[PDB]
């Protein structure tokens, strides 16, 4: 399952599978920490 | 002449330079610099069984914080990475080893003995000396003080222990046995030795030694240390005719032993009863060497000095027997020494290094025995390098710092760092705890001693059983670090004192003690102490040396040890303070610093000992001729949270204590990293505000950059009775406009564990096939990789991370991580990391909005607490004649019997400040006086009393009485009703007892204890008792035979009940009972107890 | 008062015997310390430190009833 | 009435276990007094009221007074 | 974090007046006259501008994506 994961340090658009990946790293700065970016769907929040 | 403002300008430089967590950083830096080398030198070297082979330890050094990746690389590590990845911030220790072969040394080999955790922001950490921008880029709050460890991703802080001063004589009273006892806790290489000399009713002196079953006569053990001639004991004990008489009486009563060999044999018989002739002598010599005053020296040559010290202790005992000197109170902070982080860390490191060296010698001996001499001696370097396991040391250190159970019986040494807000963290970093058991009363220990002034906060203390046993350092406190003792000894020797062995302490001479051990005598004690004071003030010697003399007993005490609590004071000479106006000007301009003032002889630190000879003047205008020191700032005697309360001298002490304790529970922007941090729980206040009335201290300590409350408009009147009994009424429109609105964070964590054998977990959407598969609606917002989408809505029991575990205890167990059953919120961030072992680790945080509602707890800085009683529409609230609508209404009955006039003064001051456009100083003792505030309020067009005329909201006509109204600073506490409500209808049950579980998280039930049972009995409701106890929990049915009473064993195969013991089937009855009673019967039958049941019919 | 028994002439047997003789109580009923007297209403009453109820009741001047 | 007279006139005398404050340095509770002083103020008597404010020594004496009540409830 | 839009008590919009007040009081003007000039008269409004602390700037550095 290919998915997009922003990097923790440099905030780069890293895309890679996770189920099959054995070593997890950002291919730019070598960071081992990544985020899962927010989706591009509209969220509705009450302004109460 | 100087004024308190100038002294404040001087004092603020102290915190500007030193900081607030120096007691941790300095101790840890000293440990890193010299304690490791000291311990290594103490151990000496390795002595294996290999012939003509020895290892000599060299030097030990510490590298930089690094992490060994599961992949071969080794990379630098930063604190945020350790926090997120559940790593351990640590650095490797490199130790060199010199191999000695046939008495010849070779080229040393550098080896890695393990990793040692690094205290943050110390001189060896990576964050040391970095600028604010660099810290921000690294992901840390610049305001963070450091001084705590990170262990497995959790922040552990070491609280300072308060122990008795070591190597000092304390004489106490034992009226039950009429014995006068003196005790010393001798310390050497981490070992403690309680040595006591006591005098009973008979007037005979006995000595208690560790490992010696019974007390031995004083002169017996004195002869055992050599010094056999009676005149020698007579001289050592002193030269007072009554003392000589008593000593001669003891000699007459103990004339049986006259040879050192006789005494040694005697102690051999006591310590080693019923054994061989040669064994007892060696055991007695060993006990004498390393159990009697070890700090004086374990070498067999050191008998004479130990005998002299024992004679001094006996002299103290007999002097107190005659009433010359009184009992010494243990709470006097001259007799107490704090155990800092460095000392405890050194003790733990020594304990672990013992295991390390034992394992080293075992491995080397085993390898040499297994292989041949050629294999080992051919490459000694590789042999030594491959004969080491660092994990032995590393795991010991890590586990000791993580669990908090120090080796030696100490528990709770390290606790999880609190991070509720700024005050809570900074106060936790400055805590002092006592080792005494909490259950006992300890009436004398819990009280406030007079020597705590300036060293311990008088108000900040816990409420429950910890009251008086847990204390926090005052603001003007400075724990000391040790200095080379031999240099001080040489300097004192050169000062002119004759060594102890040359002459005996003639009462015409003055005794001199250095760190509690006598070192010689002098003629003029006052001249000596004046000389040392002058040298200290000039700068010839260090500023940690403290000297105090006692005229009555003619003794001089010099202290240079570790862990003393001291405070700064301005030196007064001839009635003139040495700090002049131009010095204050220089400090203000930045040309001069606090350390320069210390080195210039203007300000000197005083411990509890030196303060005995001082006569301190409280205020600058009160300085007279006899005064020797001047107080810097009296408002600094309070702890950090206690300084939050404005006008704290106008309140009752319990209310101030409650307010100080509650200042650590309020919400607010504690730290700027809350967005990217991963803590179990956290709160954020949407619109924090700086207090209008504030003490000038919190601007200096940095609180005003991270405020934790809001300014309310408070009116004092009774409204519908909904604010009775410490309840408050809050406006609805104000709440709807963003008042006290907060947010709640909680971080969940999942790990893809890698079980042995290759079977591992995985992240996926669990198909309906798997066992334990919950409803389909629970996994409704997870992406195909098994992780939840950020900014999605969860409502309880919803799966956050889908994870299936191997069936090993053709299926797949469901082990997803879901929201807590009673909680709710929105997913904030999802982090994917690679843990230390190489597997995956996912952390998810869910944020929840918390608008104020009924039951939420609010509190003021003056101790007033309450929950919201009713929320009122704006149009129903009263309004003053000038157009002000109260934000919050409190009950007038709460003011008296609580006696918190400070709250009313703050109420006046808040409105005065708001009208005048400037904040109001509310410092402890130099703040703006009340009369000035009332006059200013009068000048602005309002009544001096602070009262106003309001109109009733409903009726619309003005109230008969004018009402008091102002602005008060209120804080929202984290005890919120959304986290306390709990219900249980059926729920799950435990295993052994099958009773309802315990805890809100697992749908537990409430506790119906014994007291409720007695209450229900008192009402006389038997059937209600049955229903509450047995009917709804642990219902049971059991068959029993009617002649033995043993539990009849039913047979499902034969459909017939029978007695196995009795062989009976004619009469079997079925009886209802509780599961607990059945298990109790089983447990009684587990022992030889046989309960025979007699049955009856109703 | 000067007390000098034969055993007190030596060094080892003086202070204890002297203290023992000095300890002796006279003129007093056993185990009774100070005696405060105060009038309650129109009747004086006595209060004592320590207690010996068996022996006091036979002391003349005491009202055994109350 | 005790609350009124303590908020309006003076706190009075602070004591622990029925005795005046005595724990501290040798012969004095605080270093700001001369040794051997037995005066009213030097042993705990607070001549100020909550409305008029307390001097630092009176504040320390009052804290020493209140700690006793706290521990008393805790053990009771 | 950032200046509130409306006064908590009465509801007057004061969100736009914080920066002007801060600049004027920093320049050297008397804060009381500045607050009077801005129109804020009841002390409930003046409290919000006086006691506000700007914390949006030092939490903007840590981003979460
Ligand atoms: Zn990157
Ligand atoms: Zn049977
Ligand atoms: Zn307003």
């Amino acid at each position: 399952v290919e998915a997009v994961y922003r990097c923790f340090k440099c905030g780069r658009e890293v895309k890679l599978d996770l189920s099959i990946t054995r070593d997890l790293r950002c291919p730019y700065c070598g960071s081992k920490i990544l985020y899962k970016p927010r989706p591009k769907v509209p969220r509705r929040v009450k302004a109460i | 002449d100087v004024t308190p403002d100038d002294l404040w300008i001087v004092m603020e430089s102290y915190w500007q330079e030193k900081g607030l967590v120096r007691q941790h950083l300095d101790s840890y830096n000293a440990f890193i610099e010299r304690g490791l080398q000291e311990v290594v030198n103490e151990f000496g070297g390795i002595k294996p069984d290999i012939p003509d082979f020895e290892v000599k330890f060299g030097k030990i050094r510490v590298g930089e914080p690094e992490f060994q990746e599961p992949h071969g690389q080794r990379k630098p590590l930063y604190p945020m990475d350790a926090r997120i990845r559940n790593l351990t911030y640590a650095a490797p220790l490199y130790l060199e080893m010199i191999p000695v072969i046939k008495g010849v040394e070779q080229d040393p080999v550098e080896v890695r003995i393990g990793e040692l955790p690094i205290m943050l922001k110390s001189k060896v950490c990576r964050l040391y000396g970095l600028s604010d921008e660099e810290l921000i880029k690294l992901g840390e709050d610049p305001k963070d003080p450091g001084g705590y460890f990170i262990i497995n991703g959790s922040e552990r802080v070491i609280v300072s222990i308060e122990d008795i001063a070591p190597n000092r004589t304390l004489v106490e009273k034992d009226e039950r046995q009429e014995k006068y006892i003196a005790k010393v806790f001798s310390y050497r290489h981490g070992y403690r030795a309680l040595v006591a000399v006591e005098r009973r009713k008979d007037g005979i002196l006995y000595v208690d030694i560790p490992n010696v079953p019974k007390p031995v006569k004083f002169v017996y053990v004195m002869r055992a240390l050599g010094l056999e001639r009676d005149k020698d004991i007579v001289e050592a004990v002193g030269n007072d005719p009554e003392v000589q008489q008593i000593m001669f009486d003891n000699l007459e009563d103990a004339s049986d032993i006259t040879t050192q060999q006789e005494a040694l044999e005697f102690i051999g018989k006591l310590v080693a009863p019923g054994q061989a002739r040669e064994y007892r002598l060696k055991r007695a010599e060993y006990v004498i060497d390393n159990n009697l005053l070890p700090h004086m020296g374990v070498s067999p040559e050191d008998r004479i000095k130990k005998a002299y010290y024992l004679g001094m202790m006996a002299l103290k005992v007999i002097e107190l027997s005659l009433g010359r000197r009184p009992e010494d109170d243990k709470d006097h902070y001259a007799n107490k020494r704090l155990r800092l982080a460095g000392d405890l860390l050194k003790d733990l490191f020594r304990v672990a290094f013992s295991q390390l060296v034992k394992d080293i010698q075992y491995q080397m001996t085993k390898t040499y025995q297994r292989k041949g001499d050629k294999y080992t001696f051919g490459n000694i370097h590789r042999f030594i390098r491959n004969s080491i396991r660092p994990d032995v040391l590393t795991e010991r250190i890590e586990h000791a710092l993580a669990t908090g159970a120090w080796p030696g019986g100490r528990t709770g040494v390290s606790q999880l760092l609190d991070r509720t807000n700024y005050m809570s963290t900074l106060s936790h970093l400055r805590r002092v705890t006592s080792p005494l058991d909490r259950e006992q009363p300890h009436f004398e220990a819990r009280d406030l001693h007079g020597t705590h002034w300036g060293r311990i906060c008088p108000t900040e203390t816990p409420e429950g059983p910890n009251c008086g046993l847990v204390k926090n350092l005052a603001l003007m406190a400075q724990i000391t670090t040790a200095v080379p003792e031999e240099e001080i000894r040489e300097y004192l020797m050169s000062l002119g004192i004759v060594p102890i062995e040359v002459r005996r302490p003639d009462p015409t001479l003055w005794r001199v003690y250095l760190n509690g051990v006598l070192i010689g005598t002098i003629e003029d004690g006052k001249a000596l102490v004046q000389r040392i004071r002058q040298d200290r003030r000039s700068g010839k010697i260090s500023d940690v040396i403290n000297v105090a003399y006692y005229e009555d007993v003619k003794e001089v005490y010099v202290n240079s040890d570790d862990g003393r609590v001291r405070r700064p004071l301005i030196i007064v000479e001839n009635g003139v303070p040495k700090l002049t106006k131009e010095h204050v000007q220089a400090v203000k301009e930045g040309r001069l610093k606090w350390s320069d003032l210390i080195k210039m002889g203007i300000i000197e630190y005083l411990d509890a000992e030196e303060e005995e000879n001082a006569y301190v003047a409280m205020w600058p205008w009160e300085v007279t001729e006899e005064h020797t020191h001047l107080e810097l700032m009296p408002a600094a005697i309070l702890g950090l949270p206690a300084s939050l309360v404005p006008y704290p001298e106008h309140n009752a002490a319990p209310r101030n204590t409650y307010g100080a304790g509650m200042a650590k529970q309020s919400l607010g922007l504690g730290w700027a990293n809350f967005r990217i941090r991963v803590d179990t729980r956290g709160h954020l206040l949407h619109y924090p505000q700086i207090p209008l009335v504030n003490s000038r201290i919190m601007k200096a300590v940095g609180y005003e950059d991270r405020p934790a409350g809001q300014n309310f408009v408070v009116a004092v009147l009774a409204y519908q009775g909904y604010n009775m009994e410490d309840a408050i009424i809050i406006n609805k429109a104000s709440i709807e406009r963003g008042l006290a609105r907060s947010t709640f964070f909680r971080t969940y964590e999942a790990e893809e564990k890698k079980y042995l054998g290759g079977q591992t977990d995985k992240f996926e959407i669990p198909d309906p096939t798997v066992r334990g598969y919950r409803g389909e609606k629970y996994y409704r917002n997870l992406d195909e990789d098994g992780l939840i989408f950020p900014e999605s809505k969860v409502e309880g029991k919803d799966v956050l991370v889908g994870r299936t575990s191997p069936p090993r205890f053709q299926e797949r167990r469901e082990t997803s991580v879901a929201v807590r059953p009673s909680e709710k919120g929105v997913v904030d961030k999802v982090i994917i990391t690679e843990t230390g072992d190489g597997t995956k680790l996912v952390k998810v945080t869910v944020r929840d909005l918390r608008i104020p509602e009924l039951g939420d707890k609010f509190a003021s800085r003056h101790g007033q607490k309450g929950v919201i009683g009713l929320i009122v529409p704006q149009e129903d609230m009263p309004w003053t004649e000038s157009g002000i609508v109260p934000d919050l209404i409190v009950n007038p009955h709460g003011i008296p019997s609580r006696m918190t006039v400070g709250q009313l003064i703050e109420a006046i001051g808040g409105k005065v400040a708001s009208l005048k456009g400037r904040r109001v100083d509310g410092t402890a003792f130099i703040g703006e006086p009340e009369e000035k505030l009332r006059k200013e309020l009068e000048e602005l067009g309002f009544k001096h009393t602070g009262r106003e005329i309001m109109y009733d909201g409903i009726t619309g006509k003005r109230l008969e009485a004018d009402i008091f109204i102002g602005v008060i600073y209120y804080q929202r506490l984290h005890h919120m009703v959304a986290d306390k409500i709990h219900a249980r209808s059926r729920g799950p049950v435990q295993v052994l007892t099958k009773q309802p579980t315990e805890g809100r998280a697992r749908e537990g039930g409430l506790r119906f204890g014994e007291m409720e049972r007695d209450v229900l009995v008192g009402h006389g409701a038997a059937m209600l008792l049955i229903e509450r106890l047995l009917e709804e929990s642990d219902k049971t049915e059991v068959w029993v035979c009617e002649n033995c009473g043993h539990i009849a064993l039913e047979d499902k195969r034969r459909r017939r009940v029978y007695c196995p013991v009795c062989g009976e089937e004619e009469r079997i009855s079925k009886v209802e009972m509780s599961y607990a009673f059945k298990l109790l019967l089983d447990e009684l039958k587990a022992m030889v107890i046989r309960p025979k049941l007699n049955l009856s019919e109703r | 008062l000067i007390v000098r028994p034969k055993k007190a002439d030596k060094i080892s047997d003086l202070r204890r015997f002297a203290e023992k003789i000095k300890k002796h109580r006279l003129k007093g009923l056993s185990g009774v310390g100070k005696t405060i007297v105060r009038k309650e209403g129109d009747e004086y009453v006595i209060y004592t430190e320590g207690s010996n109820f068996k022996q006091v009741l036979k002391v003349p001047g005491v009202d055994p009833t109350r | 009435i005790l609350n009124i007279t303590q908020m309006a006139a003076l706190l009075g005398q602070q004591s622990i276990r029925g005795k005046r404050l005595y724990r501290g340095f040798r012969g004095r509770v605080l270093s700001h007094f001369k040794p051997g002083d037995l005066g009213a103020r030097a042993k705990g008597f607070v001549v100020n009221s909550y409305k008029s404010g307390l001097t630092p020594q009176e504040y320390f004496f009052h804290a020493m007074g209140g700690r006793e009540g706290l521990v008393d409830t805790a053990v009771r | 974090m950032i200046v509130p839009v409306r006064c908590f008590t009465c509801g007057k919009v004061i969100g736009d007046k914080y920066y002007e007040f801060k600049r004027r009081v920093e320049a050297g003007e008397d804060p009381e006259k500045v607050l009077d000039d801005l129109g804020l008269e009841r002390y409930c409004c003046r409290r919000m501008l006086l006691s506000h602390v700007e914390l949006i700037d030092d939490i903007m550095h840590y981003r979460v994506y």
